[PDB]
């Protein structure tokens, strides 16, 4: 099932128990900003950039 | 799939043939006034006289 | 030097051009890069290319064509394909947005932006030539650029060039097969330019060519490639009398004079009919009588209307290859003494026979057998009114409760244009039926 | 270079777009870093339809991400293919109206419309011709529904010549997933009718039925649902990006569909959707694609096409297919099921074909059906709306912020007029 | 890097269009076999004039 | 061989020149030790514009660092790239200015004036061309304003032909940071108008806005805020010290920008200003440079340039780019916003392109605008000065050093004359 | 024997001259160090280079140009670049302070400190000269070095060499595109003094070359390199008659006597044909009729001036390459029948042609292609009055408020010189009107 396709994409969350989010977006004082860039992804896994 | 039919397509594998059939390279055409542009043959002469 | 300019409008025009200039290059020996070696030329050819291609003086044979399409997809596929270096870059012309099956978007907005550029390219190709015979225009009535923009373009050629003959190889909607919904509207709206801005208006039907491909060439699954190859064979058989030698070779205006009886009647049928696969051609003579009877067989026509319900008015045969006139005369006598072929009473002699000493060329990978004799028959019949009436009824069923009209109204094209086009269609139908009776 | 700018509103639209920008990135050979690890030049030749140059040969989406609270956009950024988006299109408020159309339209959602309009104008400025605007949202909330319709109204005001189309997940006949979705849907459809060029209404019940009945798919989650929706988007926009024998842009679809300007709610479909263990029993041919395309239990909406008449049907094909077979099947389904087709339109089926199928498939086909059976959906929503409105259930959440009963009555009257129009065009005869 | 030569595995390529697939650069062999424009006719075997291409 | 001497006056002037001489040393590839560790000969070719070749190969900045107290000069000598300065140009005073313009003009700064003129005379004598004099200073201080104006007056007396440019951090629209700022600014802009050839007004609030709303940075501090001024000071004279397609030195900028001798107050701009998380998402092109220059946010001295009219705008580009897009973008801006340009001067834009960008960018741009929007700043300073002067607050600290209120009512009247002249040249018809 | 030295003044003049001298070295086969290759031949006689290069005893061809600029940047870039051993060090002469877009600065303060040295260099060039046919002066109408110093050099050269011709290659500002703000002042003050001391002034605008590079060369984002290469092609086509023999040779005095009707109208337009690229050059015949018709197109003019708004006085055609002096007559006969191309009633024969056998030289790494033939068109039109009229409009618009006048008046210039320039240019308006009607 190497090509992507509808239905050929299984559950990647099976077995995971920590689904902690992270607040990538937050108003600093009145301006919207991306306060992320160093915060991890879902469950604390490392991002790419 | 049998071991017969799995023996090929690990060798054929149409997913790995994507974009592999490429066009024939086009040989260029140049006019003879560009190919032989600024190409002069120099010879040295004698030209005796009386 | 009997030059003709080929203008291919729309996606159907451009794909016919791809299947047609391939045949022209392979017939005249032109490489896809633009040179004649010597070998692939016709024996004694030398300048026989000089009605489709032009010398640059250095060896380059630039085709005398204008590919136009408002959508930049298929023309850039031409620009990417194997005839990349063959065409001048200005000969292939694109817009930004296509007309989207809308005659208004092809004729009033959008399409009224590059028509002058196309006309300038046509003018350059025209004054490059010395003996311009005319313009062959390839488009479809499916809609948009092939109807609206081709209408505008052929209109401006009609008012500009004048005495030049403007042949039309139009693609017609089928009785039942159709790839779009607004084809009746887009086909009704463009009958004026085929009626009063064209000198001859050869028409082909995709369903008819599908049926011919399924019965004759044994292709149970044909496609647009085979359709355009058959159309290109028809046009090559028409134009070869301007290119090679022959006994009674015709020169465009010759079969126009021998074909159209009246100015309003210029909508004939075109049948190339040694059409056969190689396996089936292995079991027939493919003689002159066979290839003449195959033209009048009402199952080898490229418009789905059998002429047994109408009367023939003028048949022009264009024979190719080893076709001695002594067999053509016997074939014409057999056709005349046939039961079901009925000629009109005011045409005692109605056969313009032309012979060319050049058998058809075959494209590698093609589906046609390599025969040595060919017939392209152009017949003016009172049976295209069947297709006119089918179009008329499919248009009336929609215009009764005004479906899809807001798209046409919101882009120019005041509401009375539909009624005017319907009225002139009815006038043309009345003319054909009163000629038939 | 004709090209679409994309917008997602609400959490449903955000999760739909987060997989749409995966499927078209895989179609165009875009790795999650943003570069082009493609296989052919016919993957980058029309990559500008959805992507923009950034630097180093990297492509960014031309997408605008909208929410009133960064709840789902954190998950979008944290998930895979979430680092390709430019971090200036993430337009968010600090509020989170959620499931109040009024709060997403008139109050607190309405101070974000200027910023999202600014970023949409900035994205559209980097466009030579700007073929269309597309929007993914849901008619069951307040940010996807209300702010989405506000975006549609503003975009239609700024550019009144452009193909503005929406997909939208419409409320379901079974369950609710939201109590006030009759109010949200009857207030959103009133804006969809007057503004959008076409709407491809998607139903989660039909998606669940497609997952179990046609794809087996024991645990579907929302990933397979969003994948089916995204495959429908890609099949719709395929002919704008890849060459074919019969090209069809969104304007060509709009011309060879809606005949009367207020009828543009379509039931989409996809083929082939072969079961988990039925691939050695199925035959991948054009007639089987046509059968699964026109099968009534294969649409992605819960409106039965056999309870009405097909006004128009757009069939968009992809692959190496014979045009005689394709047109023969398109004619043959109408000839064999002429009861589910309007007689006053001959050849109700627009046909398009493209040469490039999705990767891993030889052929594919998408269905877009304008039928007189979405009136069932509008009748369902109208009845569920009037049952609440005749007792003023949950109306204080709207009248307190500033709505009045006049807007509700106008929306109900327009929606019932749409129902009557669909019924009239179903019952219309040939002569 | 392999040039298109109508291969069984090259028919499985989904990234070459049908127009490029059917309208292709014909080779020396493909033009020196049967599509070579030699064809015996009466008008050539009886040595008629070679004007205009015969 | 055109060359400019540089002066830093006061705490703000020293702290800004500290990073000016660091950014341009990075441009010229000069090590913090003082030697040359570059890689291109274009750096070493025009290096005598700002540097003198000392014995041994070390390059010394041609700068004089002036402050009435030694703490800030110890700080700049202790800073990075601070050991390159010659300690003979580090003149200090024993006492302190105390943010008093009189204490720095009519007292203790008037006894250090002999030493600063001796040092500047030596530095300007060791020349061959002497293009001009830069003064980096702030209005709202004692030695930043009073000693700076004394320096400009004396140097204008000695050399009344060379180009004199001051970079003038002018006080703030909101908040204070100093209580006697309108007093100091009113007393200083009189001398600035009378003496300087050109003046680049700078606001800390506009600088904070461009480091926060555009450049993010969370905490922007003073280092980035001084880097954004050093970028402007480098991009003004990049055409002087680097080759280009169209060169434009200081006298070209002055001649093209000022129509009248008193209209020489400019607001600056630098516009590859992108967030750190958005550098890899942006296509750095000439049109986007033009859009970022001609934006009301990007000015560095408040004064939203839509309440007035652009008399002249200079655009100094640094990078390998296209003059066609340079001139067509400068023309497109004028054609789209012709109401914001004066109608009696055609083509109110002086362009320049200077091939070599700053080290670390593929292209950059510098905006110099002589708008009529500085009437707001001068009117605000006049209003604050009148408010503090009607009740005569903090006036004894200035009149105890020898001044009288004749000078205050002189300076306020001349500021009002400048405001009236800018109003007249704003709302003047062509006929 | 027919050498004619050049003076490149200003930054624009220096860069244009760099492109020009690269083209001349490639034309005459001289390597950048100044030596013939001695292992291959470009082909030629012994005096083809002896009009721009003066031969030394060792075998080094030092050129005949003076590169002068008051700013030390561009001339030092020339001194550092690849043509550093070609020019003599006392030809790349440079002032110390820039003239700063100020005609008064370049004419009164900084120009007089170096005009003696430029006259000394010009005199030392003219002394080793023997057959001086004129002075070429390359500059722009920008301001300062190209305006004031060029003006001062015109008066000093007119005083020293009285009857010697002084041709100008002057860059005119576009109607809308301009760089400096004091450009109307600089242009009117330059015209005031070049109208009295120049014999002919070929004007080459920038926006017109931008349009040409966008449309013809398919470069919608050009730089000054392509513009300078096209101006180099223009001047090379003008001066090729002094180097290569042809059917008809036009001398530098022949241009003036057959292009200038009255000694006030010496502002001809510029046009090159074909400005074509290698991707599309080899697909065209590029015949004499085509390249002649491409000269009179309004879009192909190298100045932003529509010739349809005025009347032609005289056209100097210069054909280079494979040109027979029969196709030129045919093309002129076809052009003179057109009613759109309007000539003045007092000039029946309004054409002077020069046929030359040497084709134009393609520059490697450039944009133009190697063409068989080309043609340079220099026309005197009354349509050029609109440029002067809009310059009058700009000058009035600025001089009404006396903006920027203080910069000029404060450094050695009376205020009445602006009004003198204005009234001379208004007199020039009246002169074009009188010679047009
Ligand atoms: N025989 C043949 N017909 C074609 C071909 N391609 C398209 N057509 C016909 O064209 C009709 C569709 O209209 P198009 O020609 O594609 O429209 P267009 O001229 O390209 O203008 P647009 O509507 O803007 O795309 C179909 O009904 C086909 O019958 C082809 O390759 N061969
Ligand atoms: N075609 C072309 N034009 C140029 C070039 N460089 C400058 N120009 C023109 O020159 C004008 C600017 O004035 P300049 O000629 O550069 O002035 P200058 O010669 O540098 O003399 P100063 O202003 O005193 O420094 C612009 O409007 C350009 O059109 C060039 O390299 N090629
Ligand atoms: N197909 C699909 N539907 C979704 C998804 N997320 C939410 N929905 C639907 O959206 C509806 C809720 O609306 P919601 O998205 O919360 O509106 P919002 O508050 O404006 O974002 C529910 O009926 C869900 O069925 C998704 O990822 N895929
Ligand atoms: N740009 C910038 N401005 C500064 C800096 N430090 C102080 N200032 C400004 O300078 C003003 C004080 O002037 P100051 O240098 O103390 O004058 P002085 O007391 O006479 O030396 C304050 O209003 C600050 O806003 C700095 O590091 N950078
Ligand atoms: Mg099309
Ligand atoms: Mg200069």
């Amino acid at each position: 099932s190497l090509p992507f396709l509808p239905g050929n994409s299984f559950n990647p969350r099976l077995g995971r128990d920590k689904f902690h989010k992270s607040q990538h977006f937050d108003y600093s004082n009145e301006v919207p900003m991306l306060v992320g860039g160093h915060k991890p992804g879902i469950g604390g896994d490392k991002l790419l950039g | 799939l049998t071991l017969s039919e799995l023996d090929e397509l690990n060798n054929k594998r149409p997913t790995l043939t994507y974009g592999q059939a490429k066009q024939a390279p086009p040989e260029d055409f140049i006019p003879a006034h560009v190919a032989f542009d600024k190409k002069v043959l120099k010879f040295n002469g004698f030209y005796k006289q009386t | 030097m009997r030059e003709c300019i080929s203008i291919h409008v729309g996606q159907a025009g451009v794909q016919i051009g791809n299947a047609c200039w391939e045949l022209y290059c392979l017939e005249h020996g032109i490489q896809p890069d633009g040179q004649m070696p010597s070998d692939k030329t016709i024996g004694g050819g030398d300048d026989s290319f000089n009605t489709f291609f032009s010398e640059t003086g250095a060896g380059k044979h630039v085709p005398r064509a204008v590919f136009v399409d408002l959508e930049p997809t298929v023309v850039d596929e031409v620009r990417t394909g194997t005839y990349r270096q063959l065409f001048h870059p200005e000969q292939l012309i694109t817009g930004k947005e296509d007309a989207a099956n809308n005659y208004a978007r092809g004729h009033y907005t959008i399409g009224k932006e590059i028509v002058d550029l196309v006309l300038d390219r046509i003018r350059k190709l025209a004054d490059q030539c010395t003996g311009l015979q005319g313009f062959l225009i390839f488009h479809s009535f499916g809609g948009g650029t092939g109807s609206g923009f081709a209408s505008l373009l052929m209109e401006r050629l009609s008012v500009d060039y004048g005495k030049k003959s403007k042949l039309e190889f139009a693609i017609y909607p089928a009785p039942q097969i159709s790839t779009a919904v607004v084809e009746p509207y887009n086909t009704i709206l463009t009958t004026h330019t085929t009626l009063e801005h064209s000198d001859c208006a050869f028409m082909v039907d995709n369903e008819a060519i599908y049926d011919i491909c399924r019965r004759n060439l044994d292709i149970e699954r044909p496609t647009y490639t085979n359709l355009n190859r058959l159309i290109a064979q028809i046009v090559s058989s028409i134009t070869a009398s301007l290119r090679f030698d022959g006994a009674l070779n015709v020169d465009l205006t010759e079969f126009q004079t021998n074909l159209v009886p009246y100015p309003r009647i210029h909508f004939p049928l075109a049948t190339y009919a040694p059409v056969i696969s190689a396996e089936k051609a292995y079991h027939e003579q493919l003689s002159v009588a066979e290839i003449t009877n195959a033209c009048f067989e009402p199952a080898n026509q490229m418009v789905k209307c059998d002429p047994r319900h109408g009367k023939y008015m003028a048949c022009c045969m264009l024979y190719r290859g080893d076709v001695v006139p002594k067999d053509v005369n016997a074939a014409i006598a057999t056709i005349k003494t046939k039961r079901t072929i009925q000629f009109v009473d005011w045409c005692p002699t109605g056969f313009k026979v032309g012979i060319n000493y050049q058998p058809p060329t075959v494209v590698p990978g093609g589906d046609l057998a390599k025969v040595q004799r060919a017939v392209c028959m152009l017949s003016n019949t009172t049976a295209i009114a069947e297709a006119w009436a089918r179009l008329d009824h499919k248009f009336d069923l929609m215009y009764a409760k005004r479906a899809f009209v807001h798209w046409y109204v919101g882009e120019g094209m005041e509401e009375g244009e539909f009624s005017e086009a319907r009225e002139d269609l009815a006038a043309l139908e009345k003319d054909y039926e009163e000629v038939g009776v | 270079m004709r090209e679409i700018v994309h917008m997602q509103a609400g959490q449903c639209g955000n999760q739909i777009g987060a997989k749409f920008w995966e499927v078209i990135s895989d179609e165009h050979g875009i790795d999650p870093t943003g570069t082009y690890h493609g296989d052919s030049d016919l993957q980058l030749e029309r990559i500008n339809v959805y992507y923009n140059e950034a630097t180093g040969g990297k492509y960014v989406p031309r997408a605008v991400l909208v929410d009133l609270e960064p709840g789902t956009m954190d998950s979008v950024r944290s998930g895979p293919f979430g680092q390709i988006f430019r971090p200036d299109n993430f337009v968010f408020g600090q509020s989170g109206a959620g499931n109040n159309w009024a709060k997403g339209h008139y109050t607190e959602g309405a101070e974000l419309v200027d910023s999202v309009l600014d970023v949409v104008r900035k994205e559209a400025e980097s466009c030579d011709c700007l073929q269309g605007f597309q929007l993914t949202h849901s008619l069951g909330g307040g940010t996807g529904s209300g702010m989405g319709t506000l975006l549609i109204s503003k975009i239609r005001e700024e550019y009144p010549d452009r193909i503005m189309n929406t997909f939208s997940v419409v409320p379901s006949p079974k369950v609710s997933d939201t109590v006030v979705e009759p109010y949200n849907a009857t207030l959103s459809v009133h804006q969809l009718v007057e503004n959008t060029d076409e709407t491809y209404c998607i139903d989660n019940e039909a998606l669940y039925d497609i997952c179990f009945r046609t794809l087996k798919l024991t645990t579907p989650t929302y990933g397979d649902l969003n994948h089916l929706v995204s495959a429908t988007m890609s099949g719709v926009t395929t002919c704008l990006r890849f060459p074919g024998q019969l090209n069809a842009d969104l304007r060509k679809l709009a011309v060879n569909m809606v005949p009367f300007p207020r009828l543009h709610f379509f039931m989409p479909g996809f083929a082939p959707l072969t079961s988990r263990g039925s691939q050695q029993y199925r035959a991948l041919t054009v007639p089987e694609l046509t059968q699964q395309m026109f099968d009534a239990k294969n649409m992605m909406a819960a409106c039965d096409p056999r309870h009405g008449r097909y006004l128009t049907v757009a069939a968009i094909f992809r692959g190496r297919m014979s045009m005689k077979e394709v047109d023969e099947q398109m004619l043959n389904v109408q000839n064999k099921n002429s009861s589910y087709f309007v007689e006053w339109i001959p050849n109700n089926v627009k046909t398009a074909v493209c040469d490039i199928p999705p990767r891993g498939l030889k052929m594919s086909a998408t269905f877009i059906g304008n039928s007189t059976a979405i009136q069932e959906l509008f009748k369902r929503i109208s009845e569920q709306f009037t049952a609440m409105f005749r007792r003023k259930a949950f109306l204080h959440w709207y009248t307190g912020e500033g709505m009045d009963e006049m807007e509700f009555t106008e929306a109900e009257s327009n929606m019932n007029d749409l129902v009557s129009e669909y019924q009239q065009y179903q019952d219309a005869t040939a002569e | 890097t392999l040039v298109r030569d109508d291969g069984a595995l090259q028919l499985l390529d989904i990234y070459v269009p049908t127009s490029h697939h059917v309208h292709k650069r014909f080779t020396r062999h493909e033009l020196d076999d049967y599509p070579k424009k030699d064809a015996a006719t009466y008008w050539r075997c009886e040595d008629y004039t070679q004007a205009w291409g015969h």
